[PDB]
């Protein structure tokens, strides 16, 4: 990988998932009050064919 | 009884859309980032591109509108109160 | 009289005649308190055309009341307004029968 | 055209508006702490997307 | 939920902000504002409309 | 180009509904039974209404 390893992985273009690159506390918190105050639309989920 | 000899014209209308062409081995949409974007042969070097269009004639000046479907992302970070920092990344055509 | 009966039919046509409403407990407190709302001590539905500090959506409606009704119907507004979803809003809802002229 | 037909316009007053969720205070401070650490930054991607 | 969601120390629900600087020309109309989100709150652009 | 001086009127119609005010600290609907109902400020004593 002579070109773009942490660059591509940085912007969440490819690699991990929202439930994987966060502190456990934040994930638990989102699970808690997802109903009346959403947050999920604030972080990309990369997808690769 | 007294009809007359005729020929036929055919055409169609496709207003309110765009013409699309994906970039894959089989034109399908298997993911947000296609496979061929990750093929080395178009990824580890440089190449030149040529496009040729042929369209119906018109009477007055027109414009050809070309969109290169690409990636463009922004990331935002807030370390301390009262300071906000951002980084924009543009995919090919970032110059 | 033998027309439609609003008290049992489900048809109402006199909503727009209200001006203002106030609530009080034991003559000392306002049910929405702690300065939650712009006109803290009383809900404002439609100001007279003159009171042009607080209209919304080109009708003669106060922002506060619009916000309150939208929220109480669909929990929408804390993340910016938009057309509510279809199934969540049925015929007798609020947003389906709102007309500005 | 509307430049030759005398259609004009004049802006007088402009204001700005916002609303807040009256979240429980300590919970709000917890959320702020949860979000200020670097490894939980935010990302966003315009739709259209292209040149 | 009974608690731990909504405080009751007195706080406003909606905020109105005034321009502090405004400039005009034949075509442009420029404005500036001091958006001051107070201590221990979270605000969402969404709810921002000129 | 012959029109006259004019004024403008605005109004609205919202037949076929009810006006609601729910019991909550933020007007939302987080459950069939609401907090302020359970809240001991209005779940421990008695008062009058106007």
């Amino acid at each position: 990988t002579p070109s773009m390893m942490p660059q591509w992985s940085y912007m969440h273009i490819s690699g991990q998932d929202a439930s994987e690159y966060l502190s456990p506390g934040l994930v638990q918190f989102a699970r808690a009050t997802e109903t009346y105050f959403s947050l999920n639309n604030k972080f990309r989920n990369p997808t690769v064919a | 009884k007294t009809a007359v000899d005729s020929i036929t014209q055919k055409k169609f209308l496709c207003d309110r859309t765009l013409w699309r062409i994906p970039f894959s081995s089989n034109f399908m949409s298997m993911g947000a980032l296609t496979d061929l974007g990750q093929n080395l042969l178009y990824a580890n070097s440089a190449h030149a591109l040529d496009m040729t269009f042929e369209v119906d004639p018109m009477d007055e000046p027109t414009l050809l509108y070309v969109l290169f479907e690409v990636f463009d992302v922004v990331r935002v970070h807030q370390p301390h109160r009262g300071v906000i920092e951002t980084v924009y990344l543009r995919t090919p055509f970032s110059a | 009289y033998s027309g439609s009966i609003p008290y049992l039919d489900g048809t109402f046509y006199l909503n727009h005649t209200f001006k203002k409403v106030a609530i009080t407990f034991d003559s000392s407190v306002s049910w929405p308190g702690n300065d939650r709302l712009l006109t803290p001590n009383e809900f404002e539905i439609k100001r007279s055309v003159d009171g042009e500090g607080y209209n919304v959506a080109q009708c003669n409606m106060t922002k506060d009341w619009f916000l309150v009704q939208m929220l109480a119907n669909y929990n929408i507004g804390y993340q910016g307004f938009y057309i509510p979803e279809s199934y969540k809003d049925r015929m007798y809802s609020f947003f389906r029968n709102f007309q500005p002229m | 055209d509307l430049r030759v037909d005398g259609a004009s316009i004049k802006f007088d007053s402009i204001c700005l508006y916002a609303t807040f969720f009256p979240m429980a205070h300590n919970t709000a401070s917890t959320l702020e702490a949860m979000l200020r650490n670097d490894t939980n930054d935010q990302s966003f991607n315009d739709y259209l997307s292209a040149a | 939920p009974t608690h731990d969601v909504t405080t009751d120390r007195s706080q406003r629900l909606t905020l109105r902000f005034i321009p502090v600087d405004r400039e005009d020309t034949a075509y442009s109309y420029k404005a500036r504002f001091t958006l001051a989100v107070g201590d221990n709150r979270v605000l969402d652009m969404a709810s921002t409309y000129f």
